[PDB]
């Protein structure tokens, strides 16, 4: 069966948030990579290119601290 | 013979107190109308899991 923990369930919460962004980007600079040349095309995939990084930047910041949250609590167990 | 019975009796019982008789059984069983696997169907709103 597939588990799933804690910080699991905290990550896929910016998964499914964002509904189709990991496509998206795939297929702008598949689009781009056709033309590089118009600036639809280069305006486009520069903001989700941007929207892309911002996005994983904040997942793993926020699953580290839960991290030392935990270990934390468990040193005192002793 | 009372002194005979109650030995012979008492060291039997702790001659079989070391046999175990739990036998395990393996049963194979088919099913016919269905997927054995978990599985997962991502919603918009959920994602959410089948057992």
């Amino acid at each position: 069966t597939p588990w799933s923990g804690y910080l699991d369930d905290v990550s896929a919460k910016f998964d499914t948030g964002v509904d189709n962004l990991q496509t998206q980007v795939t297929e702008a600079l598949d689009k781009l990579a056709a033309k590089p040349s118009d600036p639809a095309l280069l305006a486009a995939y520069q903001s989700k290119l941007s929207e892309y990084n911002l996005y994983r930047n904040a997942q793993s910041n926020t699953v580290k601290v839960f991290k030392d949250i935990d270990a934390a609590i468990i040193q005192n167990f002793r | 013979y009372v002194d005979m019975v109650v030995n012979a009796a008492t060291m039997m019982d702790k001659q079989n107190d070391g046999i175990e008789l739990g036998r395990q059984k393996i049963g194979v069983m088919r099913l016919n109308n269905t997927f054995v696997g978990d599985r997962t169907y991502n919603l918009r709103d959920q994602k959410m899991v089948i057992p």
